[PDB]
């Protein structure tokens, strides 16, 4: 399948720098123009910059001129956004996309990576098991900053019946979420269920058995 | 810099049209209008490019056109799955390069009203040993999107220590919300039970949990 795998997002102080990567596969990356488009939480799509197939010409939104620099390595099938001098207003999910043509429509999008520009410091979550025809079990991922946190079950082996809920933002400025999975009641105390929690900004990697 | 209506709505099987107005700097002068569909929690998906062309795989219910400075996206035979935000963009010359519209929220009427599934978890033994207690009330598959949740210690209303999210749309077009109650281990063990009570259009769903 066509894949645009994004990384390098996460937490950054105002004035600070990040570099987003977007690794492409399953199409001839060197043939196409690419773009970065961003979207602030609850807001619309904004074009950030594009780059022609050779990487020799680049184009950037006025809002970003002189601060962000788009580039690509055709050899390694990767597209980059170097983001310098970040401001609070740059907080947004950043998508890379493959364009059908330069300045035209974008036909495959990566999943987005959240960039949080904030002076708050990172905090890793505490993880707690949620146990009780059908039954629900979960994990509680408590008190972390910034978003996001990813939860899988049985190392990605369990996917059917999994619902990871939108996080609450507490008065404190910290987030908590829960992930739940519905399973047959008969599975309990036979099958083993383990939530795998990752909070990249704090390098927290936690596996909790749920009984 | 492109102008789209904030909202459009139609009923199933109907046709709707979303407009996208720019100027001769972009929409008026080029055949470079594209339209995007975005479901909540998902990347945008290209529906139309070069004003009228459909990528392979896109239903021919979707069509596009343009007249003067305004481009149009048409959805015919409306289906509940078409509910989503839609965005136009346009090539805009060598300098500006590309502009988006501000987005159109399309709602498809006649969606079944659906009562919340409620799951309430007690505090884990692990959390109790760590000198805290969180009750987790998970609320899903409801529509329309507005709920109010109230917590009870035994039968008494609890206000303090409650954090509740705003509902936000899931994949299926239904909503989810969470509500969290913080207690000391001592409060948890000195009641017969606690309840999470979700009201959704006149009608209450309640779940109750008790110590071990
Ligand atoms: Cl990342
Ligand atoms: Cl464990
Ligand atoms: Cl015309
Ligand atoms: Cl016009």
């Amino acid at each position: 399948e066509v894949q645009l795998v994004e990384s390098g997002g996460g937490l950054v102080q105002p004035g600070g720098s990040l570099r987003l990567s977007c690794a492409a596969s399953g199409f001839t990356f060197s043939t196409y123009a690419m773009s970065w488009v961003r979207q602030a939480p609850g807001k619309g799509l904004e074009w950030v910059s594009s780059i022609n197939n050779s990487g020799r010409n680049t184009f950037s939104a006025d809002s970003v001129k002189g601060r962000f620099t788009i580039s690509r390595d055709n050899s390694k099938n990767t597209l980059f956004l170097v983001m310098n001098s970040l401001r609070a207003e740059d907080t947004a999910v950043y998508y890379c996309a493959k364009d059908l043509r330069l300045g035209g429509g974008s036909d495959y999008w990566g999943q987005g990576t959240l960039v949080t520009v904030s002076s708050a410091s990172t905090k890793g979550p505490s993880v707690f098991p949620l146990a009780p025809g059908t039954a629900a079990l979960g994990c509680l991922v408590k008190d972390y900053f910034p978003e996001p946190v990813t939860v899988s079950w049985n190392s990605g082996a369990l996917t059917s019946g999994v619902h990871t809920f939108p996080a609450v933002l507490q008065s404190s400025g910290l987030y908590s979420l829960s992930s739940v999975v519905t399973v047959p009641s008969s599975s309990l105390g036979t099958q083993t269920y383990i939530c795998n929690v990752n909070h990249k900004p704090s390098n927290t990697k936690v596996d909790k058995r749920v009984e | 810099a492109l102008t789209q209506p904030a909202s459009v709505s139609g009923s199933p099987g109907q046709s709707i049209t979303i407009s996208c107005t720019g100027t001769s700097s972009d929409v008026g002068s080029y055949n470079f209008v594209s339209w995007y569909q975005q479901h909540p929690g998902k990347a945008p998906k290209l529906m139309i490019y070069e004003v009228s062309e459909r990528p392979s795989g896109i239903s021919n219910r979707f069509s596009g056109s343009k007249s003067g400075n305004t481009a149009s996206l048409t959805i015919s035979g409306l289906q509940a799955e078409d509910e989503a935000d839609y965005y136009c963009s346009s090539y805009a010359g060598s300098t500006t390069f590309r502009v988006f519209g501000g987005g159109t929220k399309l709602t498809v009427r006649g969606q079944p009203k659906a009562a919340p599934s409620v799951t309430l978890f007690p505090p884990s033994s692990e959390e109790l040993q760590a000198n805290k207690a969180t009750l987790v009330c998970l609320i899903s598959d409801f529509y329309p999107g507005a709920v109010t949740v109230a917590w009870k210690a035994d039968s008494s209303p609890v206000k303090a220590g409650v954090e509740t999210t705003t509902p936000s749309k899931q994949s299926n077009n239904k909503y989810a919300a969470s509500s969290y109650l913080s207690l000391t281990p001592e409060q948890w063990k000195s009641h017969r039970s606690y309840s999470c009570q979700v009201t959704h259009e006149g009608s209450t769903v309640e779940k109750t949990v008790a110590p071990t």
